């Protein structure tokens, strides 16, 4: 594929890894397998991550998709 | 055109010319974003009593104050030019977090 097709490939790759890494934090809280200060650290900064990922995700598909 | 022609070469995060206060104003929604999102499932797990009730309020306690230092910021007016485009983006792509938006209203 062409750069721009692999570097949009790769973020929602990486979209989907983001989701799934603060799902997994999420059901061991829920679980109490990991504290609330743990949680919490954690998941605001894959959540900062995540932020990013999709405003460049939007940035590039912008172009009515 | 085609895909390879739409998509051809590798789009940065941030226009080149993006301004130094601009960038800024991202980041901070970002910040903003990562406390909704964290907040949400704070909420969640509340409301099926897997956290301690004292650590509860703390920790929602400290999430409520930092969202305000970062709204109460970057001109004021320039973080809500971007609110209405990230939820037609969250819209779109069917993104909630209606239990932290709750919350927030009240704190
Ligand atoms: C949706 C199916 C498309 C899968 C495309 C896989 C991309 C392979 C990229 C290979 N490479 C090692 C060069 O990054
Ligand atoms: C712009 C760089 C974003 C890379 C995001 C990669 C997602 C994997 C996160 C892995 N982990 C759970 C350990 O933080
Ligand atoms: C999905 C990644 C697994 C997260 C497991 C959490 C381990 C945190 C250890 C850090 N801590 C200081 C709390 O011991
Ligand atoms: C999960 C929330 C992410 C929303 C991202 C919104 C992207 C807005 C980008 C605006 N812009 C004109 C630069 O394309
Ligand atoms: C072009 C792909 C856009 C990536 C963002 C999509 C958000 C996925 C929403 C997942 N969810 C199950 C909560 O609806
Ligand atoms: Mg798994």
């Amino acid at each position: 594929m062409t750069d721009g097709l692999n570097q949009l490939y790769n973020l929602v790759a990486q979209d989907y890894a983001l989701t799934d890494t603060i799902e997994a934090l999420s059901r061991m809280l829920h679980r109490g397998t990991i504290p609330l200060d743990t949680f919490v650290k954690q998941g605001r900064e894959l959540a900062r991550q995540q932020f990013l990922v999709r405003w460049h995700i939007q940035r590039i598909t912008s172009p009515l998709s | 055109m085609d895909i390879s022609q739409l998509f051809h070469d590798e789009v940065p995060l941030f226009d080149n010319s993006i301004t130094s206060k601009d960038k800024e104003v991202i980041e901070t929604l970002s910040e903003i974003y990562s406390i909704v999102i964290t907040l949400d499932h704070v909420e969640k797990a509340y409301l099926k009593d897997s956290i301690d009730d004292t650590q509860y309020t703390n920790t929602v306690d400290k999430l409520l104050k930092q969202f305000k230092v970062y709204l109460n910021s970057q001109n004021k007016e320039e973080i809500n030019k971007h609110f209405q485009s990230i939820e037609a983006f969250a819209d779109t792509y069917n993104i909630t977090a209606s239990n932290a938006i709750t919350r927030l209203e009240r704190g």
